[PDB]
């Protein structure tokens, strides 16, 4: 997009994604780069998130 | 209104992405927004600059480039702007967030402000408190 939008949905990804217990700092923030960078993919990157979350959990 | 628990530090600070383009804010705290009167929206993926006017000091505000371009960090005074337009003193320091292998990743940005421009001891103290703040937020960045 010519023109980022930062809807209410990206920034609640922003809080969501941040606070993945299992994602490193770099991941962290790497996520929230994407996001601000392409606002319109907060869904994909959420679920993308999630699955690296749930595939890093501490055992 | 939705801050990340990053956010919520009680101190003003941005952090940027050097390979997003204009090495643009992707983090800033609420007290950075209550200071400048910003909304994060408005702010996220734009450069900082935006905080200056037409008193900033240009040779100050080409230190902060020549450091920027040199990763490294910095520390410097300059006059700085609310978005309606009310000068206050930025005690500002700059200092990047790098990886185990060194390589800079981010940058962490701090900001004091008063309403004078500090010198000697004053000087020395906020120097000390804002390093200290940069610090902080890089550990719990980083906490595990
Ligand atoms: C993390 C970070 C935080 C910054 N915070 C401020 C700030 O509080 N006030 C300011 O005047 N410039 C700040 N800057 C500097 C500007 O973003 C920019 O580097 C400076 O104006 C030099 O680049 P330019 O000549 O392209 O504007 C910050 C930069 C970075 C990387
Ligand atoms: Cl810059
Ligand atoms: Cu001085």
């Amino acid at each position: 997009s010519v023109d980022n939008k930062f809807n209410k949905e990206m920034l609640s990804a922003r809080v969501e994604i941040y606070g993945l217990p299992n994602l490193n700092w770099g991941q962290r923030f790497a996520f929230i780069s994407s996001l601000t960078d392409d606002p319109s993919q907060s869904a994909n990157l959420l679920a993308e998130a999630k699955k690296l979350n749930d595939a890093q959990a501490p055992k | 209104s939705l801050a990340t628990t990053l956010e919520r530090i009680e101190k003003n600070f941005v952090i940027t992405d050097p390979r997003l383009p204009d090495n643009p804010i992707i983090f800033a705290s609420d007290s950075f927004l209550q200071l400048t009167e910003y909304s994060r929206e408005e702010i996220l993926g734009r450069n900082a600059r935006f905080l200056q006017g037409p008193e900033t000091d240009r040779a100050t505000v080409r230190k902060i480039r020549d450091a920027i371009d040199n990763q490294t960090e910095v520390t410097v005074q300059l006059i700085n702007y609310t978005k309606s337009g009310k000068k206050f003193w930025n005690l500002f320091h700059l200092q990047p967030m790098r990886d185990q292998k060194g390589d800079v990743q981010y940058f962490i940005g701090v900001q004091l402000d008063g309403t004078e421009h500090v010198r000697d001891a004053a000087e020395r103290e906020g120097v000390m408190l804002i390093k200290k703040t940069a610090e902080n937020i890089d550990e719990a960045a980083k906490e595990l």
